[PDB]
């Protein structure tokens, strides 16, 4: 999809600069605007920047850009927790259609925060259904990295379980994260204790959640 | 405002036609400097497919010229997109957009609509609880393709705390996600907590209340 270059992310602390880099060629950047869009998760592009350096309506002053020779720049002064978005460089190309940078992550630098952790049973209407979900949830931590180490009767799980990873919090800067450990609901009656124990920086020791089916 | 709408997402079989439209509130279609189309595939970046301006001259991406119309509908205020043959390197989320004058910076965007191209059939989720000075709560989206599924607490009144996972493809073919809260544990006595499920694929949508 993409044509243009820039890097996959910048990371700095609020109030901070960041800069992101598009780079073209002579036929598209060299002698065509430039424009940046900030994506949102979720949302469509919005235009930052047109006309390689001129801001619309609605824009604040701690955006700006710069096109110098086949490279553009976006600078991004004042950072807040709300700049957390994927960016785009866009120009025109040899046959003046529009073509894309690939995108840049934006991600905010904050102060490490465990994961406050929960786990929970399957619900009583999924085993009437036949299977069994149990799923552990890592609240609003940081850094990104965490561990997730499932046990059910003491037997440490490997692949049947499946994470995903919420988007940066556009208030605090944090991540959760959600774990789905799964089982036939007969394998499910043949274990008692079920047990979901998290690994983080900001945790001096793993933390265990756990429960025992039925009790 | 001027407002843009795609047409609702789906799946779309490979070799089939993929047709969306985009209504227009807010502005005539025949007055629009272009209208056009760009796709996002999951996890990439955005790609221009086409446009068609005021005169009704189209301009498509070289690479799928061979299979895309663009078209406007003046009596329903709207423009539309056919991409032909598709296969699975189509799935994307798909936007209009639009200039309505020439001397305007900013276009107008839709929401994005996302289309999975897949041999597989639409099927609808099920619904379960995850339930709970703080407490978490939620909501197991289960056994459903394709993406998306939208999820709310208590019909939007409910947002702080909400996290709304990415969904996980099971190795059956199906997705499932979940959406979780962390409220008060005072208010499980008093607060009823309902998350509303909409798979629009499907026309699935379901208010499940999530009880202590
Ligand atoms: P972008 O979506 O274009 C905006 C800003 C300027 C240029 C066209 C219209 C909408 N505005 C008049 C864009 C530009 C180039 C490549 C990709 C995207
Ligand atoms: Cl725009």
């Amino acid at each position: 999809q993409s044509v243009l270059t820039q890097p996959p992310s910048v990371s700095a602390a609020p109030g901070q600069k960041v800069t992101i880099s598009c780079s073209g060629s002579s036929s598209n950047i060299g002698n065509n605007y430039v424009s940046w869009y900030q994506q949102l998760p979720g949302t469509a592009p919005k235009l930052l920047i047109y006309d390689n350096n001129k801001r619309p309506s609605g824009i604040p002053d701690r955006f700006s850009g710069s096109k110098s020779g086949t490279s553009a720049t976006l600078g991004i002064t004042g950072l807040q927790t709300g700049d957390e978005a994927d960016y785009y460089c866009g120009t025109w190309d040899s046959s003046l259609n529009p073509v894309f940078g690939g995108g840049t992550k934006l991600e905010i630098k904050r102060t490490v925060a465990a994961p406050s952790v929960f786990i929970f049973p399957p619900s009583d209407e999924q085993l009437k259904s036949g299977t069994a979900s149990v799923v552990c949830l890592l609240n609003n931590f940081y850094p990104r990295e965490a561990k997730v180490q499932w046990k059910v009767d003491n037997a440490l799980q490997s692949g049947n379980s499946q994470e995903s990873v919420t988007e940066q919090d556009s208030k605090d800067s944090t991540y959760s994260l959600s774990s789905t450990l799964t089982l036939s609901k007969a394998d499910y009656e043949k274990h008692k204790v079920y047990a979901c124990e998290v690994t983080h920086q900001g945790l001096s020791s793993p933390v265990t959640k756990s429960f025992n089916r039925g009790e | 405002q001027v407002q843009l709408q795609e047409s609702g997402p789906g799946l779309v079989k490979p070799s089939e036609t993929l047709s969306l439209t985009c209504a227009v509130s807010g502005y005539s279609i025949s007055s629009g400097y272009y209208w056009g189309w760009i796709r996002q595939p999951p996890g990439k970046g955005l790609e221009w497919i086409g446009s068609i301006y005021h005169s009704g001259s189209t301009y498509y991406n070289p690479s799928l010229k061979s299979r895309v119309t663009i078209s406007v509908d003046t009596s329903k205020n709207q423009f539309s997109l056919k991409l032909s043959s598709v296969t699975a390197a189509d799935t994307a989320v798909y936007y209009c957009a639009g200039l309505t004058q020439s001397s305007h910076n900013d276009a107008n965007w839709g929401q994005g609509t996302l289309t999975t191209v897949s041999s597989a059939s639409t099927k609808g989720p099920s619904v379960f609880p995850l339930a709970p000075g703080t407490a978490a709560l939620g909501c197991l989206v289960k056994d459903y393709f394709p993406e998306p599924v939208t999820v709310s607490w208590n019909s939007g009144a409910l947002t702080s705390g909400v996290h709304t996972f990415p969904a996980v493809l099971q190795s059956s073919g199906l997705y499932s996600l979940s959406s979780v809260v962390t409220v008060p544990s005072s208010s499980l006595g008093t607060q009823t907590y309902i998350c509303n499920v909409n798979h629009k694929p499907s026309n699935t949508k379901v208010d499940k209340k999530v009880e202590p």
